[PDB]
DNA sequence: GGGCTACCTCTCCATGACGGCGAATACCC
DNA sequence: GGGTATTCGCCGTGTACCTCTCCTAGCCC
RNA sequence: CGGAGAGGUA
């Protein structure tokens, strides 16, 4: 019975600018 | 030009601390490239003594037996 | 600008004086900042190239070595002979005036 | 890592691999069951652009993740840039036994001392003091003198003295740009909280006392205990490397305070009376019958060392001042008299301790710094060197010489409206003038400061 | 004229300018914009009705469905802003939206819908705007600051120097939306006009007209003139205007009428221009190898075979002039192109084109913007329709519209939304002239491009994306759904509008938490003009031209306030006076001047009108009814200083304020300041703490009354009159009979804010400053706030400061603090600390909150109650049990603990519970206050202010039906039974009664529903179980370490407390306070802190004259005499107070309010002189030089040199000393990496970074390099080892390798890239 | 609103850095 | 075809630190 | 004990 943790991962970068390298 | 003359090396270690890491481990990765471990930053980087300051006699002790 | 800040702090600034000295006063600091990041790129290009460079034996034993004059443009002499050959060691004898002295 | 609330966080690799091991999966299954060519062709395209966004993610954008499509993170991010494995973690190492806090000055200090915080050398010390107290025998377990110290009882803190006494620390002003931004001291405990650093050392760090913030760093090891004493000590620093002079250059109320000491006016009490010697120079100051800088010949006594190693004595009357007496009870014996008989600015006392250190070796030059900071901040204590608002003159030829000004960019006006001479041209004669203009109002506050 | 409380300290106000405009309300653009966000707007022109009225009606794919809009409204928020800052919810209404759904039937385009629907469907929780003009997120207090973005319109920017390195400069053209796709135009050094679309690859510039539909020789119509040639005899001829040869060599021999005009190898002079014009003369002879460098204009077809000679674009030459030399093409045309005039630009770029055609163009464009695909025609019209000419993928705003027609010099401000032919057209038109010499470029420095964002701006966009979001959700399920079995709130959805919303407030570049520990703070953090954000540049990447200032800033944003370090200038700081104009732009207060006279009416310029007129300054020295006395003024034309004439001038500056922001019009002597120091004073005194007792600065500007009224922090009496009772508590005002309402009459009752916690841990606090039987007017203070005074604003405290080198303790730019000012407890902070423990349901079991606990003993339990949390008010020190807490494992202590270092004392408990979970014992102890208090809140609401109606029924009662016996044998409630005849006086007794009975139903429905708000459970994080939160307040004072700082960015750090008798004193015995040190003064040039000094010495003086004169207690009469002189005082100025008018205690309590000194106002660059102040100091008994001997206290001798003394105001600012400091024996270390962790509150480590190593590299240090990187970091084995070596007493070391450089072969060997160690 | 089950790849987000250096085509006879 | 330009793509852009906030979508219940 | 962002310090 499955509930998969990578369901669950935060998205911890959620503020940068999407044009921004390395992370 | 420094920015040159650091990246061509005969250590890789060293030019790859420095800019474009990718490139360095590329063309030391096709080559087979071996570093000797001879200078001061590759033995900061691998946590030995630097065989600048008090450590260099300890690397003519270690260079003198093998 | 071809009308200076005619007054000094002590007396007052008016409106536009303190307003361009506002001005040169931000082109310092933007300048300082940049001038900072260029600076420490600087610090770490040169400490990579050196890097390795162990003063390793006592004598290499050469007859060679550059020469130094002091240094003249055609002001006054900028910086003379004991500034730039104090503490290094001497490549040939040095000459006197007098021949082979 | 498990977060709180139900919810984890991890790196972007998992992700990344999650991602190849669908792809790799999905073509295992079509190629398994015998899929037509083009969706094969679409599989290993996107398997081949899916190991293309493990490996290295930064040429083409491509991972993306949700509410906010941002590029993710890959090995070759993981190694590359300023925040890979290099930089980050590997040429710079956070570091353990170390400490930060708000600098001050003290100069009660030798220059081989700094302050340090009793908590912060309680804090920094944990392991010495729990080896000595079961080493005298306080305790049995490293838990009884972990309760010790953590209830800060009456006998740690002679323990605490007698483990700080000869132990240096290393003191770092946090953007290092030269050799000399970390030095090492011997800390002196302080009630506070902030570390009291050597005055004249302070330039040495760029620092000034409006709230840098220095760390301290242990030397843990007996190597680290003599490498900091050997060479990283603040008495075996006093040249800089990059140039032969001193680097304790006595930086700005110490030279205030020598300035006013070694001065003379034309006419104060004492004028031309003949001195036995130093000391009643500084017996006829601190008394108040002579005036701090008047101008008097002593008999003062020189150890010129023109020997072989030896010093000569000689001595004589010099014509000189009060002040520069009390400061010759100061300097030492091998040096002449007449780098005091001066005005002794900062270029002169500079060259004063270049002097000394190549003449007297390396410790009358250390004793004799720290003498010159002790007088020069008590002298400059008794100068009461103020600032007031009357003490900047402006010129009476100031507004002359401005409405001069006025009148001749009046001419050049003029003379633009005549048609007689260019845009370019009044532009460079409006900014001659207005320079020689500027020249002579400096001129003139500049005699009437200095010659009033 | 003054009112009772503007005469309890009236400010000496020095000031030559009489001023007309008063200071606008510091926070106008904050409630301006989110005010014109969510409020009802008529025809749709902003706010919530133009993203309600843009998106909608939402109609499907030709499914005779749609949801058209009605209206909508906004319910009541569910909390109050107090109790939802302490729960930490948002303080959000929500958004109820009518909507309609509408249903056609089969084949009714046009035809009348079947069935309509109608409801209020919710949608969202827009945050609202707390009345101080801040938001609550979740729980904190944020600000959103105001964007500078550039404005969206055209630009025809230059992009000059570094291209190509042959000084062939460039230019480009870009067609900025407000929202849509980009469009740049440019050219190249091969002189091509080359397009761009969303920074995409390059296209040649003409292939977008050939997708307008234009053919050929239409765009060479656009872009050209004709040139006309003729079949004629021989030698075709040619039509010549002589304009046309301006500025040309002829390299033919021009005449005509057998006269010989120019000769060949003559240029064509103006007087040849005046011969063939004045002659009149049109038609010459050419050589046919003149016209073969011509490039012909239109096709030329052959008549007779059915083939084309010439195609248009293309050169002539002899021989095809022979192919249509012989069929008849009688009119010839070609195309003006000469190197000086008219460039051949449109020639070569249809020479790069691959296309010809509509088609070819739009499959270009299609493949372009989408690549990889195969283009169809209807994609292609799809996706070019719906990049420029749609309503929904593309608009300007109406600033768009007016930006656009402005830099094309056209005649409307007003127009579509949408592009056009013409504009297009047009952009290309006026590149092209650009690009001939003619017309300048624009700069994106100057204000009149760069517009102001704000939250109703942006808060609008961001609702406007949840709208987009929401129509795809809806033309997805309004296309598959069919019948009347939906209603409108099945399709819609709250979850992708309220997570746009909550994504923008919740945090981006432009949420900010509130700098919170000032009014200043609070009231510069709003006027905050930012130039980052979405939409504008960034950090790291900007230059030095916007971080620049510019000559159109005058007015607009502040040029010396702004942060230092990496963001200067991207960060500005709006000013004093400034407005946004109606498109957004900013505007400035001018006065309008006509030809002789200085009007005194006001009249705002934008920052491109700016730029027409000539402006006075605001130092021009006037007179009567407005002549300025000079024959010449020093003014500004075009962003350039001038001396121009007396009556030339359009208009003068409103007040000399104007320049500087309230950040930096609360220096004193700022004109005497060097713009650093100016800056770094403006930036310390926005970061000041407040102190524990509020003190007047003595050398104040007048902007302090503004700042500390004008923010949010003090009571501002809505109604005056009469002050009925005052209590810490709350201050009860019974209001004047003239502005008092008929019904709702009533009293005002205000609840002062006591000690709560700030964002920044200081203690915001609110103290009465008005006594019980006072008069008072509307607009008056009643309760200081932090750091305020009687209404002035007052950051720090103001001590008596000598300058002098003393004993080397202010070597570099320290401070040296008396015993004395500890002593009085005059620095003295408060902070609060917030200090939760939550309840996490983990695995093995939920956590309990009780007091058993092992390992400890009665010292902890001691300051425990039997359910674990500590007491109000029990003093925990470091390291007692605040929160017992244990884990089940038999069991492990987690509680919560005091953080090391600090004191205090635990002012208030807070307790929520999940909505699953019993509650312990002291919860309902706390619930149970909690109701009472709520009770005795509002009984003392239902009793005080049923003091003031019947207390106004007996008022009525006095006359007009008077019944005095009566009146009081029943009881207060039946005062209106009495005989009473029947006008306004009864009506007004049942608006009394019927107010009452209003006041007896909402105090029992908000009692039953306060009751409903404290009684239930409260939502929280999914997996905790009850959160315990606790208040410590500590008391830090001061010490060596903490940073104190002036107003002229005199930094410091207190380096020595020294006794009272150690400090130098004055031989009247006075110890000065602090000793600063004389040299920050010459190299730091600013001289304004010693005037500061002096002018402070000159306010003591007055104080010490006052409290001579009133510690003896003369008769008001000397004390009149003195105040007046104090007051008059030299020069003219704007005050001129009469104490002919005061009643007598108006002299005496205010000079209570003088003898601690008397205040003196500065403005900014209308200030005291220096004869003034030694003027001033003439009324004093104090030296005129402003320095006096003084004694050592040490020694006991006079210093030679008579130093400085004064008073300076001096702040303290929260970089204390214990929040600094750290240190670390062994932690805890990073999982990843075995290196410490990072930080202080991480208990962790300092970084011994990289030029710390090349420190260590570069003497001879190994060993200590090899313990700092290997055995004190790094690797778990060494440090182990080198631990019990430690307590052993051994020193050596173990190296080993490097935890981190075995990672970094498992993150070069998880490439595939072997990577190994030899032997 | 919310608790249980899970992406096992879809469209326009975007749009204000600059220098430098070297490789990969563009082109001119 | 061989040498020379031109566009195109990558690499880089100062250290140390202190606070705070913020972390999942969809959907059929 | 995980990383981003925002502000601030030198
Ligand atoms: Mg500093």
């Amino acid at each position: 019975k499955y509930e998969d943790v990578m369901h669950r991962v935060v998205n911890h970068a959620h503020q940068r600018n999407p044009n921004k390298k390395w992370s | 030009g420094i920015t040159k003359a650091s990246l061509a090396t005969e250590s890789f270690i060293s030019a790859a601390s420095f800019q474009e890491t990718t490139r360095v481990l590329t063309e030391a990765a096709v080559a087979g490239k071996r570093d000797e471990l001879r200078g001061l930053k590759e033995n900061v980087i691998v946590g030995r003594l630097i065989p600048a300051g008090t450590g260099y006699a300890y690397h003519q002790d270690r260079m003198r037996r093998r | 600008i071809e009308t200076p800040i005619t007054a000094n702090f002590r007396e007052g600034l008016n409106v536009l004086q303190y307003f361009i000295s506002t001005h040169g006063a931000r082109k310092g600091l933007a300048d300082t900042a940049l001038k900072t990041a260029n600076s420490g790129y600087l610090t770490r290009r040169l400490v990579d190239v050196a890097q390795d460079l162990v003063v390793t034996e006592d004598d290499c034993g050469t007859h060679e070595g550059i020469m130094m004059t002091p240094v003249i443009e055609g002001g006054d002499v900028k910086e003379p002979l004991r500034d730039r050959v104090l503490g290094r060691v001497t490549a040939e004898d040095v000459l006197k005036p007098g021949t082979a002295d | 890592v498990p977060l709180d609330g139900g919810r984890f966080a991890t790196s972007d690799l998992n992700d990344l691999y999650r991602r190849v091991i669908n792809r790799n999966n999905r073509l295992k299954r079509l190629l398994d069951l015998a899929a037509p060519d083009i969706i094969v062709r679409n599989e290993k395209r996107m398997l081949q652009e899916a190991v293309d966004a493990l490996l290295d993610n930064g040429r083409r954008g491509r991972a993306i993740t949700g509410s906010n499509k941002r590029p993710l993170k890959s090995l070759a991010d993981m190694i590359k840039g300023k925040q890979g494995r290099f930089r980050q973690n590997l040429l710079g190492k956070r570091v353990d036994y170390s400490g930060r806090s708000v600098i001050t000055v003290g100069p009660y200090l030798r220059l081989h001392q700094c302050g340090l915080p009793k908590k912060m050398a309680l804090e920094l010390f944990k392991p010495f003091i729990y080896g000595k107290l079961e080493l005298r025998g306080l305790a049995t377990t490293i838990k009884a003198a972990k309760k010790m110290v953590e209830r800060e009882e009456a006998v740690v803190w002679d323990i605490l003295d007698e483990v700080i006494r000869e132990h240096p620390v290393l003191l770092n002003r946090a953007p290092t740009l030269h050799r000399l931004g970390i030095q090492a001291f011997e800390p002196v405990l302080i009630e506070g909280k902030a570390i009291q650093l050597h005055p004249l050392v302070c330039a040495a760090y760029n620092a000034d006392f409006d709230g840098d913030q220095m760390a301290v760093h242990v030397p843990l090891t007996l190597e680290a205990q003599l490498e900091a004493r050997a060479l990283m000590m603040s008495t075996n620093n006093i040249l800089s490397p990059a140039n032969g002079e001193p680097i304790i250059v006595p930086s700005q109320d110490v030279v205030l305070g020598l300035y006013y000491m070694t001065r003379d006016c034309v006419n104060a009490k004492g004028e031309g009376m003949v001195l036995t010697g130093p000391k009643e120079a500084e017996r006829l100051y601190r008394s108040g019958l002579a005036s701090l800088h008047a101008r008097v010949k002593v008999r003062i006594t020189e150890y010129e060392k023109d020997a072989n190693g030896e010093l000569v004595a000689k001595t004589s009357l010099k014509d000189t001042t009060v002040g520069r007496a009390i400061l010759w009870m100061i300097v030492p014996k091998g040096l002449p008299y007449s780098i005091v008989n001066q005005a002794l600015g900062k270029k002169a006392i500079s060259k004063m301790l270049n002097t000394c250190y190549r003449i007297l070796g390396l410790k009358p030059t250390v004793i004799f710094a720290d003498q010159i900071m002790y007088t020069g901040f008590a002298y400059a204590a008794r100068s009461g060197a103020s600032v007031g608002i009357d003490d900047m003159v402006i010129p009476e030829k100031k507004h002359e010489i401005i409405s001069e000004a006025e009148a001749e960019v009046a001419e050049i006006q003029e003379q633009f409206q005549s048609g007689l001479v260019t845009a370019g041209e009044r532009y460079n004669k409006v900014i001659d003038i207005w320079a020689a203009a500027n020249d002579r109002v400096s001129k003139a506050m500049m005699d009437n400061l200095q010659t009033e | 004229v003054y009112s009772y409380t503007e005469k309890k300290r009236i400010r000496k106000d020095f000031g030559k300018r009489p001023q007309v405009l008063d200071v606008p309300y510091l926070l106008s653009i904050q409630l301006d914009s989110f005010q014109k966000f969510i409020e009802q707007d008529p025809e749709g022109q902003y706010g919530l009705e133009a993203a309600f009225r843009s998106v909608f009606p939402i109609q499907s794919y030709s499914g005779n469905s749609e949801l058209q809009y009605v209206s909508y409204r906004l319910g009541e928020p569910v909390f109050d802003v107090q109790e939802c800052q302490i729960r930490g919810v948002t303080y959000s209404a929500p958004l109820r939206v009518k909507l309609r759904l509408v249903i056609y039937e089969r084949e009714a385009p046009e035809g009348t819908v079947k069935d309509i629907k109608e409801q209020e469907v919710y949608m969202g929780e827009i945050p609202l705007m707390t009345d101080n003009g801040t938001f609550v997120i979740n729980g904190t207090e944020r600000v959103i600051v105001s964007q500078l973005h550039r404005s969206p319109g055209v630009f025809f920017d230059s992009d000059k120097g570094k291209t190509h390195s042959s000084g062939k400069v460039l230019y480009n053209a870009r067609i900025i939306p407000y929202r849509g796709s980009w469009l740049d135009f440019e050219f190249d050094p091969k002189d091509n006009l080359f397009v761009r679309i969303d920074r995409r690859r390059k296209l040649p510039a003409t292939i977008i007209l050939r997708a307008l539909n234009y053919t050929t020789e239409q765009i060479l119509d656009l872009f050209f003139e004709k040139v006309i040639f003729e079949i004629r005899d021989n030698k075709l001829q040619m039509e010549l205007v002589p304009e046309r040869l301006r500025g040309e060599t002829a390299s033919f021999d021009i005449e005509a009428n057998g006269k010989v005009y120019v000769e060949k190898g003559r240029r064509i002079t103006a007087r040849h221009i005046r011969q063939l014009e004045k002659d009149d003369v049109k038609l010459i002879e050419v050589p046919v190898e003149y016209i073969a460098g011509k490039v012909v204009a239109k096709d030329y077809i052959d008549e007779s075979t059915g083939e084309l000679i010439c195609a248009a674009n293309m050169e002539l030459s002899l021989d095809l002039l022979a192919k249509l030399s012989q069929s008849g093409h009688k009119r010839i045309e070609t195309l003006f192109t000469n190197d000086l005039d008219h460039g051949p630009y449109i020639s070569e770029t249809l020479r790069v084109d691959p296309t010809n055609d509509r088609l070819s163009a739009l499959v270009e464009i299609y493949r372009m913007m989408r690549p990889g695909e195969p283009p169809t025609r209807e994609a292609a019209e799809s996706l070019f329709e719906n990049l420029f000419f749609s309503e929904d993928r593309y608009d300007l705003s109406a600033v768009g519209r007016m930006k656009f027609n402005r830099s094309l010099l056209r005649e409307e401000i007003e127009g579509s939304g949408i592009l056009s032919k013409d504009d297009i057209i047009d952009v290309m038109k006026k590149l092209i002239d650009i690009r001939n010499g003619k017309g300048e470029v624009d700069d994106i420095d100057h204000l009149g491009n760069r517009r102001i964002r704000s939250v109703g701006e942006m808060a609008e966009n961001q609702f406007r994306v949840g709208l987009v979001r929401v129509e795809r959700a809806v033309k997805e399920r309004l296309s598959l759904g069919d019948l009347d079995t939906l209603m409108p709130q099945d399709m819609i959805n709250a979850k992708p509008i309220s997570a746009a919303v909550k994504e923008f407030f919740g945090s981006s570049q432009l949420s900010q938490f509130m700098d919170q520990n000032n009014p200043l703070s609070e009231i510069t953090h709003k006027r905050r003009i930012s130039a980052l954000g979405p939409g504008g540049l960034t950090r790291e990447r900007a230059g030095f031209e916007v971080r620049d200032v510019h000559p159109t800033h005058y007015g607009r944003v502040c040029p010396i306030e702004t942060p230092e370090g990496p963001n200067i200038g991207l960060i500005n700081s709006l000013s004093v006076y400034a407005q946004t104009n109606e498109y957004g732009f900013l505007e400035t207060p001018y006065r309008k001047v006509t030809d002789g006279v200085v009007t005194d009416e006001i009249h705002y310029l934008s920052a491109i009108e700016e730029g027409n007129y000539v402006i006075a300054q605001a130092n021009s020295n006037l007179d009567e009814e407005g002549h300025f006395v000079e024959d010449l003024v020093t003014c500004r034309s075009k962003g350039e200083s001038s001396l121009f004439s007396r009556d030339q001038v359009d208009y003068m500056d409103v007040s000399t304020q104007q320049v500087v922001s309230v950040g930096a019009s609360l220096i004193p002597f700022l004109e005497h300041d060097d713009a650093n120091r100016a800056l770094m004073g403006a930036n310390m005194q926005r970061q000041a703490v407040p102190t524990l007792r509020a003190d007047k600065p003595l050398v104040g500007t007048g902007m302090e009354r503004a700042v500390a009224v004008d923010s949010g922090v003090t009571a501002v009496a809505k109604r005056g009159g009469v002050v009925q009772y005052v209590d810490a508590s709350r201050i009860v005002i019974k209001v004047n009979e003239d502005e008092m309402y008929p019904g709702e009459a009533g009293i005002d009752i205000y609840n002062l804010t006591k000690y709560t916690r700030s964002n920044q841990n200081t203690c915001i606090n609110q103290m009465p400053c008005v006594s019980l039987g006072e008069p008072v007017e509307r607009g008056d203070v009643l309760a200081d706030g932090p750091s305020t005074d009687l209404g002035e604003l007052a950051l720090g405290q103001n001590m008596r400061v000598a300058f002098m080198p003393w004993n080397g303790y202010n070597f570099e730019d320290s401070i040296l603090v008396s015993e004395r000012v500890v002593q009085e407890d005059r620095f003295t902070t408060i902070h609060i600390q917030e200090l939760a423990c939550v309840s996490r349901d983990t695995k093995l079991g939920p956590e309990e909150i009780t007091a058993d606990i092992p390992n400890v003993g009665e010292a902890a339990l001691s300051k425990l109650d039997e359910s674990g949390i500590v007491y109000i008010g029990a003093e925990v020190t470091g390291g007692d049990i605040l929160v017992g807490k244990v884990t089940p494992k038999d069991v492990k202590d987690s509680s919560l603990r005091v953080p090391n270092g600090v004191s205090g004392t635990v002012i208030d408990v807070q307790v929520f519970t999940r909505d699953g979970v019993e509650k312990d014992k002291r919860a309902l102890e706390i619930e149970e206050m909690q109701l009472k208090q709520a009770k005795k809140d509002l009984s003392e609401e239902l009793q005080i202010l049923e003091a003031g109606l019947f207390s106004r029924i007996r008022a009525v009662l006095v006359a007009g039906g008077v019944e005095a016996e009566k009146l009081d044998k029943l009881p207060r409630d039946r005062w209106l039974e009495l005989g009473l005849t029947d006008e306004e006086k009864q009506n007004q007794l049942e608006q009394l009664a019927e107010q009452y009975d209003e006041l007896k139903h909402e105090f029992e429905k908000k009692l039953e529903a306060k009751r409903r708000k404290i009684t239930q459970g409260d939502d929280l994080a999914p997996g905790v179980l009850k959160i315990v939160k606790v208040y410590l307040a500590v008391k830090r004072r001061i010490q060596p370490g903490d940073k104190m700082a002036g107003r002229h960015g005199n930094k410091g750090v207190i380096s020595k407390i020294n006794p009272i008798e150690d400090m130098p004193y004055d031989e009247n015995g006075t110890p000065v306070d602090i000793v600063l040190n004389p040299l920050g003064v010459p190299s730091r040039m600013n001289i304004g802190q010693i005037l500061e000094t002096h002018l402070g010495m000159a306010a003591k003086g007055i104080g010490d004259k006052i409290n001579a004169m009133l510690k003896q207690q003369q008769e008001v009469a000397k004390l009149r005499e003195f105040i007046q002189r104090a007051y008059d005082l030299g020069a003219d100025v704007r005050q001129k107070v009469d104490l002919s008018t005061f009643s007598d205690e108006e002299v005496m309590r205010l000079a209570e309010n003088l003898r601690k000194g008397m205040p003196i106002a500065t403005p900014v660059f209308d200030g005291a002189k220096e004869a003034e102040i030694k003027e001033l100091l003439k009324l004093g008994d104090l030296p005129t030089s402003g320095q006096i001997r003084l004694y050592d206290g040490r020694t006991g001798e006079q210093f030679e040199r008579p130093v400085t003394v004064g008073y300076m105001y001096m702040l303290k600012l929260n970089h204390l000393v214990d929040d600094k400091m750290h240190a670390r024996s062994t932690g805890s270390y990073s999982l990843v990496t075995q290196q410490p962790l990072g930080g202080k509150a991480q208990f962790g480590g300092q970084r011994f970074g990289e030029m710390e190593v090349w420190a260590l590299e570069a003497y001879g240090a190994a060993y200590t390099l090899q313990e700092m990187l290997t055995v004190k970091s790094d690797d778990v084995n060494g440090r182990t080892k080198m631990y019990k070596n430690i307590v052993d007493g051994n020193h050596q070391m173990e190296p080993g390798m490097p935890e981190s450089f075995n990672v970094l072969l498992k993150e070069i060997r998880s490439l595939g890239i072997n990577i190994e160690l030899e032997d």
